[PDB]
């Protein structure tokens, strides 16, 4: 309801929303601010006109004042030249005038005024206070080269500091900024609240954090955890104009030390005190509401002489308030654009209907174009050009703290160079090293709330909970992933083992049944001895037949006898060795021969000691061997069926079966790889049934004493060895122990060593005693 | 992004229970609380239950025990179950959003969200 | 820009918003609408008043007009009480005087009005038209119980149109409606683009549909799909208020009959023809604006004296005009309030400021009071009271059309009597039956996508697609569901088969090794002739003891054959029968004893024909058995190791071993369940080796002639039923057949049946022989 | 009710190929689609390609063999993706919602929605 008409038309007026109601702005700051602000603003304006040529000599000055608001505030916004345009009253015999109000303090607190300068064409913004979101841009802008994941929140009661949490809360999902707390603190708080919200604040584990309190909000804050002396904390004091103001006691930066916050430094108005040393009680020609408004505050039954000096000195809390700066900033760019337009080119606006810039202003639609596209450079600052986001912004100020126990103080640093807009650029601008604060601590090492593991491992997320907490948990068997914290846990390759990393290896070694361990030196032990003892006996063989006693006997016997131990050995010899396909097409039909051969040499001795007998015809063979040819071709008969089913399970298809080990997961053993061999198996039977007959032949000679008792050795030992034998082979067959140590080569070995001393050490004896034979 | 739901308006006499559930849409309740007042038509807001960001609760003469409330962070969601209510429990339930004290959320004017306020007639 | 001051301080006036420029009210509306409403309006108002005692004759009538908007908009709506509160212009001698304006026409075209009496106070929203959203509820109301999913959309330029079609996308979700398409129409679309919609329709095969589209939109709709002649169609014409007028050709209806839609009956406006001729050419003392647009838009170089008549009847398009008759309505309300404050009982509002109601007005803070909370009766409607949402909601008449034939034309059914509002309730009011089109087809029984399948089945689900669609797919086997459209596939008892449903049983026939199918009948006739021949064998045995060369042989020899054969064939009965685990005790020691004692007593036959020999000393046993003791302790030491092993496993733990049948799946055959029997298999070995001995005792019989040489019949018969015996014992304990008819029965009845003939029947002759044995 | 975010915006060759990935947040892409347009900052906003919410594309003269889109409904996202690109491919991707025609949605400007308009400037 003020009404501040002044040098020039321009006339900076109306209702200021920061007041919200008459009671309020008189016991509130005119108790004791005042509205002293547009004295020296009008001050400069005075100083300035006179320095310059004749800058607005135009309308006159006159101040007359009569003091929701919103009524009253948009009343003294109303001009004269919008009521008076057509506005044909027959009674209202107006006259052309025209004031223009510009300026708006405490925006914020009421938008009614802005909406109607919006409606009217008339906008002007100048909160001339720097907003707090470019604040919470600034703490964003410090969150991220710290490189940590959370970081907690307080906030208070005022009005500003909301804006700053919610825009926290919308910015944080993107970029993964988890939020644990964030608690209001108000005038008074509770004492055992309190003392639960701080627990909980331990209990959460978020040591990082954030505070929105004011000075006087956050004083209590610092206070009552000094009771218990938890001293390794850190904060991050936000909007610190007051930077260790309320916080300069001693022992409480044992606490609350090494703390960071922002400031903007304010430069000192030249002469504030004789700028408030003015006001002197009914003195005053002009702002008769400063008169009342004194008269009413020293209330006026007495003190009618009484000055500033005199009164209680209400300036030494307000060294440097922000609101007067502020608004000084904004009339002096104000000011700067009227003389400009003063001084400006001679050339047109933008917009079309109001397109009077001259001596004489029309709405004051020019003000506005020097504010959007036009630098300043006014109060030794350089200010940037007006912005709607941003009106006024310097460079801030980021202050840190340091103890300094020569002085028993706090002493700040302007480390922090840097701003959020655009004018120095979007990138860092900070300080980070250099300073320490009991040792360097900032860095918080275990701010992550989860570390880094081990290789291959999924760092697993539980349900519905921040990515920030994760815990680490081993990929399966067989696959590792080479770089720490993969999420993408990749195959290993298969030349390791577990490696503490619990992996899988196929390279190992490989059994090729001989090595130099000592289970090859017992083989080859084995081997070399029954080779040595074949040629033993092939050479007392050799004494044997050279006397003319052959071809009185059967020369054919011992020397198939000799033929068969020499291929039953070789069958034996091959059995050991490194196992592939080609081995085996060498080795099954040898085993199969030898088997059948050295078999049917013990039939053919058991059946009949001496010659065969036949008819004596002549015929295509000769006629010498008296007989033997048929058994010649009895054990050959055998030896065809066996190599022709050979090659025909050849021909039609190579007997190579699935490729198997012991175990699949770290045993890699080479094996025959052949198959079931079913006509191996029938043919294995064959000759077992083979050696099953005779036995009534045998029967035959333990009747009757032949050569002096040698065939019932013969017999008693085929009947020994030929059931250890097949009771041992399907041992071999079905024992591991094949794998390890193959069996069949010791049980074959066994037999003939037994067969050959059924009869050769026999008949040895024997010739020893007659060599006649 | 405050955003809730409320379900579970019937009609119980005094001995009868009553089932309430209130559902957010993208606003983690562990980052802050939710507060659940009672007013009847006609008349002012009144807290009669409140819960704070913590686990732990804050409740009036009134709600002694016949009031339960169960809150959990991962399924963002609130539970009332009431048991032998006093035969005026009949009101308007109203759930809030907005940063306050221990004290401010009884009186509860400080949230800045203001919920769909259903009516819930149980005489 | 019209300034309309009327009867009465209350000025119902301001700019428009319906209107957007003058040139486009001027040549949309004028140019043949033309403002005649509000002239009606004051007529009503001043026969009411001179009906009324003095109902408000306060102030004066004057009409003066000077035709974004938005700026004259608000400066009409710029009343003389807030320009005159303080300002004390000290030119502008202002005078007290209270105008205020409420109506609004068109205000979803132009909100910032709507903002302007918000942020005053005077905020009066009579759009006074009901709005879309309504029609919105009306269609989703019609949608519940229709029982159908999903519908298609199709939408206009209309800005009226689009809040519809945006509300039924965010409603559909929750309660399973599924959109398919929704597309524009304009003023003129593309001839090849609609046929791609059409057949994009076709394709999606989304039958039942809504359209949003006015009249001359839906005209070219309506055009197209006629040339191909598709004629099963129904539509679902929303805001039909011109129902039938530009679809009435015929054969039209013959597609785009039996349409179901919405519509408001509008009370015919008394003497508007009356109301319409009052204006004339150059006889009017106010609204000289009228006379204004009057002169513009018939230029005014000629066309002086012509009337409404002589001007090309521009009343004909517009017999009911909706706008009109809305304000018509509204304006009434308004008066009727005012009527009401003039004859209200004498009492205050809720408002603190402004508080007075008298015969003098201040801000018309009443009328909202009794807008608010008031009923109206008024043009013959019985209005509700004015509500924010729903200003004034009539019966929504649901009008259904049939063909008539003997017209050629549409009949309306008004059968949808119904609305969405609170006054008549939230649930159906709807008539659905008594009605047809070309037969009772608007059920639509496939507007379901997915089919009722059979019982047991899972409706599964495209992934990302709506539930709406699903396809059945069956359920594992043995479980079904009984009712059809089961989610929660439940298990089904075991009692019944597949039964088209793919489940499983496991009560089923139970073999018992004996039933009345023809294999029973065939062992029980094989059981009875044995038992037959054994009868007539001890008879015959019986006749043979009666000589008295008794006790010259031994009678014991055919006395225990006889028990042997009894107890061997006793065990064979046993065999069969309903297998349990007490019949398995009582059974494998009876056939373990019936095994050795009856080879036994083969072995006794075949070592010593005759009788044994042995000292003739006193002991505790008697004489005369001459040394046959030892015979029968050795059977009984046999008999005992026997039973004594049976009873170690007795009492240590019964022998049961796991329930399993030849499948579990189908087949649920009791079996023995005892075990592997270990030592069972051991005796029967024992019982197999004790078979082997003696073989040369027989051959000491093959030798020398015995009794006419019947020892060697004995022999050959022990080899070949021995050895037969020996080799269908492993195919029974292999094959299946075990399960389906036991093979160990018909084995061991034929080796007993060969073992009789060995010698009873060699003997039989014998003794039919020589009688003296 | 409708939200959206841009991501994929770096600088390529000529020859390059630039990754467009957009996810719509709380609202199923079935009911209708989420066209997406190519305008050259500091002038008109024009319309490379255009979606149709019956899963249809349309292309300009000189799109053909240099854009894919690629939307469905199971995913409610949109992808983009371009190679061979022309010389001068400064630009912003703007994002509309909202039923029209086919010339409706080549012109662009009857979607009711607005999106924030995030801006790459390849400058190859």
């Amino acid at each position: 309801d003020q009404r501040a008409q002044k040098k020039g038309d321009i006339i900076l007026g109306g209702l200021f929303p920061i007041h919200f109601g008459v009671a309020a702005k008189d016991q509130d700051l005119k108790s004791r601010f005042r509205g002293f602000r547009w004295l020296q603003a009008m001050i400069f304006a005075i100083e300035e006109i006179n320095s310059s040529p004749a800058l607005l000599p135009n309308l006159t000055l006159g101040y007359r004042i009569f003091d929701s608001k919103a009524l009253e505030a948009t009343l003294s916004f109303v001009a004269q030249n919008k009521i008076d345009s057509l506005n044909l009253d027959e009674f209202c015999n107006c006259s052309e005038h025209i004031p223009s109000t510009i300026a708006v303090v405490g925006a914020t607190g009421s938008g009614v005024s802005t909406a109607v300068a919006n409606l009217l064409g008339l906008f002007y913004i100048p909160r001339t206070i720097p907003n707090d979101e470019h604040q919470a841009t600034a703490m964003a802008d410090i969150i991220e080269y710290f490189r940590w994941n959370w970081v907690g929140t307080i906030a208070a009661d005022d009005d500003y500091g909301r804006p700053g949490i919610e825009k926290f809360r919308e910015e944080a999902e993107e970029r993964d900024i988890c939020i644990d707390f964030s608690e209001l603190i108000s005038q008074y708080s509770d004492e055992e609240e309190i003392q639960h919200v701080v627990e909980v604040i331990q209990n959460s584990t978020a040591k990082v954090i954030v505070v929105f309190s004011s000075g006087p909000d956050l004083e209590p804050l610092i206070k009552e955890i000094v009771r218990r002396n938890i001293t390794g904390k850190i904060w991050l004091a936000s909007e610190a104009w007051a930077s260790s103001s309320l916080i300069a006691m001693p022992q409480y930066f044992h606490v609350v030390g090494g703390t960071i916050g922002f400031a903007l430094k304010a430069g000192q108005i030249p002469g504030f005190r004789e700028f408030l040393k003015k006001v002197h009680p009914r003195k005053s020609v002009h702002n008769g509401f400063a008169k009342e408004f004194w008269e009413e505050t020293f209330n006026p039954l007495c003190t009618g002489d009484e000055n500033i000096s005199s009164v209680e000195t209400p300036y030494i809390d307000y060294t440097h308030l922000r609101i007067s700066y502020n608004v000084y900033l904004a009339v002096y760019s104000i000011a700067h654009a009227l003389q400009d337009i003063y001084t400006c080119l001679p050339g047109r606006g933008l917009f079309t209907n109001g397109s009077c810039a001259d001596i004489k202003k029309v709405e004051a639609w020019q003000v506005l174009k020097h504010l959007r596209h036009l630098n300043f450079t006014n109060n030794m600052g350089e200010q940037v050009t007006f912005d709607e986001c941003g009106d006024l912004v310097g460079n801030y100020s980021i202050i840190n703290w340091h103890l300094s126990p020569e002085d028993g103080s706090i002493v700040f640093k302007e480390v922090g160079y840097y701003n959020v807009y655009a004018k120095k650029g979007e990138r860092l601008f900070i300080n980070e090293e250099k300073i320490l604060w009991s040792g360097f601590s900032r860095e918080v090492p275990f701010s992550n709330c989860s570390r880094d593991c081990l290789a291959g491992t999924r760092k697993g997320i539980i349900e519905g909970e921040p990515t920030c907490c994760f815990e680490c948990v081993e990929c399966p068997d067989g696959e590792y992933s080479d770089e720490t914290d993969a999420s993408a846990c990749n195959k290993c390759p298969d030349d390791f083992w577990s490696n503490e990393n619990h992996t899988s290896c196929i390279a190992k070694e490989i059994e090729f049944l001989s090595w130099t361990e000592p289970f090859g030196i017992a083989l080859t032990l084995f081997a070399v001895l029954g080779i040595f003892l074949t040629a033993f006996v092939l050479g007392v063989f050799i004494k044997f037949r050279n006397t003319p006693i052959v071809k009185a006997t059967n020369r054919e016997l011992s020397y198939l006898l000799l033929f068969s131990l020499l291929c039953c050995f070789s069958s034996s010899l091959f059995f050991i060795g490194e196992p592939q396909d080609w081995t085996c097409r060498l080795r099954q039909p040898a085993f199969g021969i030898s088997f059948v051969l050295c078999i049917s040499c013990i039939l053919v001795k058991t059946n009949r000691v001496l010659l065969v007998f036949e008819a004596k015809i002549p015929t295509s063979f000769h006629r010498k061997w008296w007989g033997l040819n048929l058994q010649f071709l009895l054990v050959f008969l055998c030896t065809f069926m066996q190599i022709v089913i050979c090659v025909i399970w050849l021909y039609t298809a190579p007997p190579s079966s699935y490729r198997n080990q012991e175990l699949e997961d770290e045993i890699i053993f080479i094996t025959c790889h052949e198959g079931s061999l079913m006509a191996l198996g029938f043919l294995i039977g064959y000759t077992c049934l083979l050696a099953a007959i005779c036995f009534f032949f045998a029967f035959k000679s333990r009747k009757l004493p032949e050569n002096f008792n040698e065939a019932k050795f013969i017999t008693f030992s085929m009947l020994i060895f030929f059931i250890v034998w097949i009771s041992f082979i399907p041992a071999y067959a079905s024992t591991y122990g094949k794998f390890v140590s193959a069996v069949e080569v010791i049980a074959i070995l066994a037999a003939s060593f037994g067969l050959l001393a059924c009869i050769f050490f026999n008949k040895i004896y024997i010739i020893l005693f007659k060599p006649s034979r | 992004q405050v955003q809730l739901q409320e379900s579970g308006g019937g009609s119980v006499q005094a001995g009868g229970s009553l089932r309430l559930s209130c559902a957010a849409s993208g606003f983690p309740i562990s980052t802050y609380d939710m507060g659940w007042f009672r007013q009847a038509p006609g008349k002012e807001r009144e807290g009669v239950v409140g819960i704070t960001d913590s686990f732990s609760i804050k409740y009036e003469d009134s709600v002694k025990g016949r009031f339960t409330i169960s809150r959990d962070n991962a399924k963002n969601a609130l539970y009332l179950q009431m048991n032998s209510l006093k035969p005026e429990d009949t009101g308007m339930y109203y759930c809030a959003a907005g940063d306050a004290r221990w004290s401010l959320l009884l009186r509860a004017e400080q949230y800045n969200y203001w919920g769909q306020g259903t009516q819930v007639t149980v005489s």
